[PDB]
């Protein structure tokens, strides 16, 4: 409820390190999704791991 | 006690008992209770009124 | 259903924070201040003389 009366669309300052910091993080959600994607296909080598 | 502070020696305690004990016990709470009063029954109405 | 009741009346919802938090500041108010939940063993001295 305090969103929908406060919360506003654009944006477009996002200043230098919150933007660098946010792209930063892409990246480890790829690294993280294609690390995932790889532990689905090695099954059994990964259920010892743990 | 403004008066006995003044007639009195270097070793005689003004000491309180009775009611005019029970009255200089402590102060601070006659009003700390209207106040938050004032603002539940605001509250409960700025709910109720929208 | 339970949600949308909230963000449609944005007084009633931030009444609602605002009581929580005024009365649980009134709960802070009034709490014993100890530093451990009592603890340490209740004692009972027993004294006599020959």
């Amino acid at each position: 409820s305090l969103c929908a009366l406060f919360l506003r669309r654009n944006e477009g300052e996002p200043f230098k390190f919150v933007k660098k910091f946010n792209d930063f993080f892409d990246w480890s959600t790829s690294v993280f999704s294609a690390g995932v994607a790889y532990i689905l296909k090695r099954t059994i080598r990964f259920v010892l791991i743990f | 006690a403004q008066v006995a502070k003044e007639t009195l020696g270097d070793d005689y305690s003004i000491a309180w008992s009775g009611s005019a004990y029970q009255e200089v016990s402590s102060k601070g709470t006659a009003s700390y209770a209207f106040a938050l009063g004032m603002i539940f029954v605001f509250l409960i109405l700025a709910a109720q009124y929208e | 259903m339970f949600s949308k009741f909230f963000i449609e009346r944005p007084v009633f919802a931030s009444v609602v924070a605002i009581i929580i938090s005024l009365a649980g500041a009134i709960g802070l108010t009034n709490l014993p201040i100890e530093q451990y939940p009592s603890l340490t063993p209740p004692t009972v001295k027993v004294s006599a003389t020959y």
